[PDB]
Parts: C-alpha cells; structure tokens; sequence
RNA sequence: CUAGCUAGCAGUGGCGCCCGAACAGGGACUUGA
C-alpha cells in the first residue's frame, strides 16, 4: 500500500483541545472496543512524546448494542481544509433531491482497511478520559483511516468508485454521493423495488468484507412553507398589533410591503379588547400581502464559497423552528419539525437539519442553539446517534421570533 | 534497567543553546567534586566531553536541614527551545470519589527519577561541566520540563504487567505515592505488597489516618485535617499568605466560609510590617472558627449501591448541596451563589445548580445521581414548556421542606375584559441625560415625571413602574422597546439592578398583567402620542 | 537577561501585579424605516 502524502498548513499546529469528563459505563465500552481495535493493529499505545490530543465520546448506536467510537476532528478538519477542497476534491450533483427515496449507508469498515501515512500519524492521537483522575490517560495513536475527518473519502474515493462501477454501470439512475464516512443512494423507484435495489447494494458492499446491518428518508416531501398568517372574523387591537409587527419585521424580507392601510385602522387610540371594523381598502392591502407572502422569496441564491449558518429556536411542545440563511434575512430554506426529555428532540431536529442541508448542498452548516452551553455540552452525548460532529456555536434568541409561528 | 526508553525529538530548527557558566567561588567546588563523583562511580553519569560544543548553567545551594551542599542544574534556555510535550496531570482527585478498602496501605519510592534511563541521541543535550571537566547525564535530570510526564509514563508502562498479573487489586498511582488497597487479610495483603516489591525490584527499584496531599484517610471514614487559627493581632505578609491559603483551602469544603473580607482589606498590601486593622474581620474569624470548631466526616463511594442528590435554599440567592447514599450519612456538602447572568431566578439557578451538581458527579464519580428537588411537578413542566430555552433536567421527586421553591406570578398571552390601555415610552439626549416618561389611559389619567442622569431602557423602565404604581387590580401594558420585554417575561426575582428588582416588587402584588409589543415611530394608539409629549425640546 | 564595580535554580500549593482568552454594560463606520 502507497499511502498518499499528507500535511498540515504552515502557521498553524495540531489540535490540542483539552477533553471532557466521561461516564464510567462508557469507559467500558470504550476499553472492551480499544483493547480489540489494538490487537486488530488498528492503534497502538505511545507517550507523552506529541502533545497533540483530541477528544473521544461514545454513542449508543441504533439497530444493534454496540458502541462505536467517534472523533470530533473539527479543529482538524478545519485547519486542513483546503487539502482536500482544492487538491482533490468532489462535486455536489443535483439531481439526487429530486429522487423519490434515499438510504443512508456507513463505509467505515472499507476505511479500516486502509493503512495511514506515519508522519501524520503523530496528528490524530486520541486519548481516553479516566475516573477520579486515579489512571492516567491511556493513550493511542491511530494506524489507519480514522472516521470524522474528511480526508480518508477524498482519498480513498478512487478505491470507491472501482468498486461501485461494476454494478452502477446497469443501474443508470443511481446516484452514489459521500460528503463523509455516511453514503447515501439515490433512486427514484417504489419502495419494494428501493429495498431490493438497497439490500442488492448491501451485498456487494460486503463482498469485501463491510458489516453492515432517519434510515430511509424522503426529499419529495420538503417543501417550502412561508409564512401563514390567520383569517378569522374577529379582529380585535391586540391580532392586528401582532399582524403589523410580523409584517414590519418581515418588510426586510419581503420588499413590497407596506404599512399604509393598516396604519389608519389603528389611529384613534382606544382599548386592546375592542373589536374594530376592517375596511376593505386594509382587507385589499390583507390579501395583496396574503398572496405575495404564498410566492416563494426570490433573490436567495446558493453561494458555494461561503459559510452556511442554520439558526434553530423552540415554540413549546415540541414546535421547533428552523431557517437556514447564507446572509442576514437571505433565507434560503425554512421548515418545520414537531410532534416526534428536551435534549432529545433537540438532537433529533438538528440531525435532520444537517442531513438535509448534506443531501441538499453538501456542507455542514453552523448551528445556532438556544440552549446554555454547560448543559448541552454535557448531555449532547445521550441520544446522538450520527458519526461526526458538526460546528456550532451558543447565541439566545430575541423575544420576537417567538412570534414567528403560532 | 532493561526498560523501554522513550522517542525524544527536538523543536524543528532549533538546537542545543550554549550557556557561558559564570565563574563561581571556591567554597562550593570540592562538595560538587565529590558528589560527581559520587554519582559517576554509580553507573548514571557520563564525562565525555571533548568536542561536544554545548553548555548548561551549574548552581549550588544548601536548603533546610543543614548537613553539606548540594548540586544545581537549571534549563530556563534548554526548556524554552525542547519540544513540547503532553501533560497528563489535569487535576486532583477528591476524598470522596474512592471505594471501601478493607486492607488499605501507602507507599512512595524515593529519588526513583534516579533508576530510569534517558535516550542515548537525545543525552548530547546534557552538558554539565565545572572548573575544566564536563559530565553528562545518562538519566532523567531533575528539573526538566518533560521530567514528571516521562516519570509517570514509565511507572504506568512498568506497573501494567502487575495490572495484568492480578486485576483484582485497586490501585490509585500518583507522582511518587503508590496507593493500593484491597479487601484481603493481612497474610494475603502483606503476600501481595511482596509480589509488589519484588515486581519493581525485577527493574531496580527502591521499595521501602493517612496523609494526601494534607487530607485524612481513616480505615472506615475520611475527613479533612483540623485546622488552626493563631490568637495575636499582627499578621506579616508571609502570615497574610499563609492564612489566606489556609482559608482558601477550609473553603472549599466547608460552606460559609468566604474571602471577601480578606480580599478587601489586604488591597494595596506589598511590605511585610503593615499592620493592616477591624469587627468584621473579627466576626468573620469567629464564625471560622465556629464552622471549624466540629469536623466534618465523609464516606467512601459504594459502587454497588446509588446515591441520591438535595439541594435546600438558604436565602439571598444563596444554595447548598448534598450527596448522599443513606439518610443522613452524607458524602460531601458545599454551596453554589454564582449569579450567572444579569438577571436570574429561581428555576434559572437551580438548573445551574443541578448541571454543575451533574457535572461533577460526572467527573467524581461518573455516573449521574437522582435529585430530590423541592419543586412541584405540574411548575416545572409548566415553566419549561413555557419558556424560550431548553432547559432538561434528570428524573427526581418532591421533598417538602422549606423554603419552597415556587414562582411569585406569571404571565398571559391576551388581553382581559375591563383593563385599561397603557402605551409607554421615553428617551433621552446623550449628552443631557435628563429626560422624562409618560402614558396614556381611556379616562385620561396620565403622568409625566422627569429622570436625572437616566438612560432610554431606564425610562421606560420607570415608566412602566410609574404605570403600574397607579394602575388597578388587571390592567394591560404595551411598549416598543424589547428590552423590557425581555426582562418581564423572563420573570425574575433577584438582579443586579435594583430598579427591576422594585419593579417585580410593585408587580407581585398584582393579581393579573398582560404584555404586547409594538413597533415605534408608526401612529400607534397611543405611541406617537407619548412620544411627542415626552420629545419636547429633545428631538430638534 | 535580572538586582545593589559585585551577587544572581527549578517544580508543587497559596495569596498578591500586567497582558491575552470567554459573559454582561457605553461610543464610531455601514445599511433601511
């Protein structure tokens, strides 16, 4: 094996973040895979000769009790970018949002089959966290591809390919995308004929040796859902103060927009409960504001060079909005996502904002969570159940999107 | 020693920095001469020095107890241009966090930096010369930058074969102290530190209630070691130093017990005679004294059995915790005041209470506890179903003891039959700082009050208060600026600001409110109108 | 290089000075109502 030559960008060092403390029960699991992954030659123990250490956390992995293993190679990921975006990268096609059904599939194994360059071994050294600080840290250093960082499908995409155009030549309307250590199908047929096809997939991927046992998504049924607002007979000060306020805030989106009939109704300064009569000219401006609020926003491109950014916020009731935004009010995607514990839901709505947003553009976007730091950063290992960790970041909301639904 | 060395490099372009060893006296020569060597006829120390063009500064010193000199090696240039290196050592363990050992038992080995060896490529950086001859070290070197790291690697990569032999042996290692313990006679215990000793032996090394690091370890307890307080007047600064760090220490685990007294009265203090003076500091020493008078006592973790979380109120913003596994047998105590945020509450803090409570639990003893919460059910879900946060917290139950934790009013989301309108509003200039507030009302009862050195959320801060200072028993407000909107519906109680805290005061005794909202400078009801009443002479 | 021609170690814990990194409050630049 000629493994292909890897390096960092100079000005910059590894990543040396510290680790966050782990529970006990997860150690267990996290020696019974280690101590296994290391007689396999997948690691190795050094010492205290690189100080570059990365974070490890478990999940409980769906079909199965097993526990994989994860990196959140970020900081790496983010200071090697450009390696694989410019050396040698990968296009987005389009053509799989447009299919009836998608199967989500892992290739770690394929991964784990690879050996890794030694003079880049000494950048993913992965520690283990130990209870009461008793132990020192058990350290390892990785001797194949590992899973998170973005580098091992960029470079193993040639193997891929090889593999996949045996079957793919007679298949014409698959589509084979993997941004990451996830793969992800493209088919347009009924269901039956997508489980045959998918199991079909199953075994030539493990011809090779590739256990494999949400799972199979849709991209039809996202549309796009503007805003809606109410069309009852009672119109009291208090809905057409909301009404005005809503349309002010959104002016910045919608352009054509104004206030100039709503404006008079409200003039002569009376109660909050009263009941006032709604001419027609206000009724006129209504449903003129109605009917251009149903037509999509037009000017809101797709920029593939900058950041994506995917602000979520929570209504009650599990109700949780999201809008996705390459610039301030440029909203490129809205939603919503309800009837599905806090984290939980929480974790299940940003899972699927990232995967649509991969099947869609292909790029993790940042998130923006309206939930304390501390908190989340503790508990944010319960119910994840993905492989790789995206960016994010800590911001509260303003008390005016609450009333952006109802 | 046949044990594995370890791979050491070099910073990328750098090398050996020479050093210009400053001529020294003679009565700190012969004690050097002899104590290489001493250390020379051992077998540790080279002396091949004939081209190696490399140098390393040479102290000598005679510390406490008094008996002969003794050598100094320094790196405050080497150190700078090494490589740097991983640093396991990240914190402390805790008392608490350790298990039930029946037959428990200490051991150190003394000057074992000794009986490791050091890579033969890298020891062409160990130039130690003296008025000439040159030596070099074959072993670790005291006072290197990668010393304690390279230490408790070796002893980790040495004591795992023992790990491997008999995993069925507690072991807690440290920088030097081995501390074992297990639940075997005194035959076996004793059998077992022997197969110790002489798995250490097999590489050379020296085998000879408890103290850690000044803590107390009984048998079938632990606590903290009783500390003391001089009776005198004076305080120098080195009893200035040591009573802080005393106090500061005693802090940490026994609650009441702050530094604020301390802190301000020894501002500005840099000479040693200053006899800093008062009844508070008095005061203070005394209730120290009163809280270290009785000694607390812990109990180990017991990992077969759970252990269950409480936290009670004390007042002023104030909460205490305890751990505990059987009624009253508590494990350890503390407090938590941190006023996270400018505006806090009840519900707020006792979320950071529970997160930092979980926290370190997981950090402890890495499981997470069950909490007995003095909180309802039905106001809990309540507020956290009605809030703009996600706030989760894990399972609990109610323990009723006072005081209760409950919520001192709530909030609407439409109006009432029979209220009164309010629309609010006020500025002022940047400069003057002098403006007023104002509103209006159906029957025309409205009130215009001047401000001095006030800002524009301030105005309408104390105009909402003038509003609901004269208002009736429901009544509904409406404003522009999101400010005060935010304040009022995250509903607090206690904040840095006194003038929300006045404002929920009048609030609370209010049966019912409701709130809206409202864009500015649009010709809304009454807004325009308040706000060309109250812009007289500071708009233009 | 530091301290008054002379003397000039490190690590652990503590309380004291300056800077940087996170949270909260005041001014300038740019874009709209």
């Amino acid at each position: 094996i000629e493994t292909v030559p890897v390096k960092l960008k100079p000005g910059m060092d590894g990543p040396k973040v510290k680790q966050w403390p782990l529970t006990e029960e997860k150690i267990k699991a996290l020696v019974e895979i280690c101590t296994e992954m290391e007689k396999e030659g997948k690691i190795s123990k050094i010492g205290p000769e690189n100080p570059y250490n990365t974070p490890v956390f478990a999940i409980k992995k769906k079909d199965s009790t097993k526990w994989r293993k994860l990196v959140d190679f970020r900081e790496l990921n983010k200071r090697t970018q450009d390696f694989w975006e410019v050396q040698l990268g990968i296009p987005h096609p389009a053509g799989l949002k447009k299919k009836k059904s998608v199967t989500v599939l892992d290739v770690g194994d394929a991964y784990f089959s690879v050996p890794l360059d030694e003079d880049f071994r000494k950048y993913t050294a992965f520690t283990i966290p130990s209870i009461n600080n008793e132990t020192p840290g058990i350290r390892y250093q990785y001797n194949v591809l590992p899973q998170g960082w973005k580098g091992s499908p960029a470079i193993f995409q040639s193997s891929m390919t090889k593999i996949l155009e045996p079957f793919k030549k007679q298949n014409p309307d698959i589509v084979i995308y993997q941004y990451m250590d996830d793969l992800y199908v493209g088919s347009d047929l009924e269901i039956g004929q997508h489980r045959t096809k998918i199991e079909e997939l199953r075994q030539h991927l493990l011809r090779w040796g590739l256990t494999t046992p949400g799972y199979e998504l849709h991209p039809d049924k996202w549309t796009v859902q503007p805003i809606v607002l109410p069309e009852k007979d009672s119109w009291t000060v208090n809905d057409i103060q909301k009404l005005v306020g809503k349309l002010n805030w959104a002016s910045q989106i919608y352009p054509g927009i104004k206030v100039r009939q709503l404006s008079k109704l409200l003039r002569g300064t009376k109660a909050l409960t009263e009941v006032i009569p709604l001419t027609e000219e206000a009724e006129l401006e209504l449903a003129e504001n109605r009917e251009i609020l149903k037509e999509p926003v037009h000017g809101v491109y797709y920029d593939p060079s900058k950041d994506l950014i995917a602000e979520i916020q929570k209504q009650g009731q599990g109700q949780w909005t999201y809008q996705i935004y390459q610039e301030p009010f440029k909203n490129l995607k809205t939603g919503k996502y309800a009837r599905m514990n806090d984290v939980k839901q929480l974790t299940e709505a940003v899972q699927k904002i990232t995967t649509e947003s991969i099947v869609i553009w292909g790029k993790t976007p940042k998130f923006k969570l309206p939930i304390q730091k501390e908190t989340w950063e503790t508990w944010w290992t319960e119910y994840w159940q993905a492989t790789w960790i995206p960016e994010w970041e800590f911001v509260n909301t303003p008390p005016l999107v609450k009333l952006w639904y109802q | 020693s046949p044990i594995e060395t370890v791979p050491v490099k070099l910073k990328p372009g750098m090398d050996g920095p020479k050093v210009k060893q400053w001529p020294l006296t003679e009565e700190k020569i012969k004690a050097l001469v002899e104590i290489c060597t001493e250390m020379e006829k051992e077998g540790k120390i080279s002396k091949i020095g004939p081209e190696n063009p490399y140098n390393t500064p040479v102290f000598a010193i005679k510390k406490k107890d008094s008996t002969k000199w003794r050598k100094l090696v320094d790196f405050r240039e080497l150190n700078k241009r090494t490589q740097d290196f991983w640093e396991v050592q990240l914190g402390i363990p805790h008392p608490a966090g350790l298990k039930k050992k029946k037959s428990v038992t200490v051991l150190d080995v003394g000057d074992a930096y000794f009986s490791v060896p050091l890579d033969e490529d890298f020891r062409k950086y160990t130039a130690f010369t003296i008025p000439g001859i040159r030596y070099q070290y074959n072993v670790l070197p005291q006072g290197w930058k990668g010393s304690p790291a390279i230490f408790q690697s070796s002893m980790t990569k040495i004591l795992e074969p023992f790990k491997k032999q008999n995993p069925d042996i507690v072991i807690y290692q440290y920088m030097d102290d081995l501390y074992v313990g297990s639940d075997l006679e005194i035959g076996q215990h004793r059998t077992k530190i022997e197969e110790l000793r002489q798995h250490l032996l097999r590489w050379g090394l020296t085998t000879p209630p408890f103290l850690w690091m000044g803590y107390e370890l009984h048998p079938d307890k632990w606590t903290v070691q009783p500390i003391v307080l001089p009776e005198k007047d004076s305080w120098t600064v080195n009893d200035i130093c040591k009573l802080v760090g005393k106090l500061n220490w005693a802090s940490q685990i026994y609650p009441g017990i702050k530094v604020r007294q301390l802190s301000k009265l020894l501002r500005g203090t840099k000479a040693l005679t200053e006899v800093i003076p008062t009844e508070e500091a008095e005061l203070e020493l005394a209730e120290n004294r009163e809280i270290l008078k009785e000694p607390v006592h812990g109990v180990y973790y017991d990992p077969s059995k759970d252990l269950i979380a409480e936290i009670q109120k004390q007042g002023q913003g104030q909460w205490t915790y305890q751990i505990y596994q059987e009624p009253f047998k508590n494990l350890k105590t503390g407090k938590y005041a941190r006023m996270r945020g400018a505006h806090t509450n009840d519900v707020k803090q006792l979320t950071e209470a529970v997160q930092k409570i979980t926290t370190e639990s997981i950090v402890i003893w890495g499981k997470t506890p069950k909490f007995k919460l003095p909180i309802q059910k039905e106001t809990w879900e309540t507020w956290w179903t009605e809030y703009w946060q996600a706030t989760w917290i894990p399972e609990w139950e109610f323990v009723n003891t006072p005081p209760l934790v409950k919520l001192w009013y709530q909030l609407e989301k439409e109006p009432i039959v029979g209220a009164e309108t309010f629309y609010v509003d006020g500025a002022a200039n940047r400069e003057t700082k002098l403006g007023k507030a104002g509103y209006v009302t159906n029957k025309g009862r409205q009130k215009v009050v001047p401000l001095t050195n006030t800002t524009n959320q301030k105005t309408q801060l104390q105009a909402i208060y003038l509003a609901l200072q004269d208002s009736g028993l429901e009544v509904n407000i409406v404003t522009d600026s999101q400010y005060a909107l935010g304040i009022i519906q995250a509903q607090p109680d206690k904040s840095e600001s006194e003038l929300v805290n006045q404002i929920i005061e009048q609030l609370i005794k209010k049966e019912k409110v409701y709130l809206a909202w409202v864009p500015a400078h649009k010709g809304i009801g009454g807004n325009e109108q308040v706000d060309k009443l109250v812009s007289a002479g500071i708009r233009k």
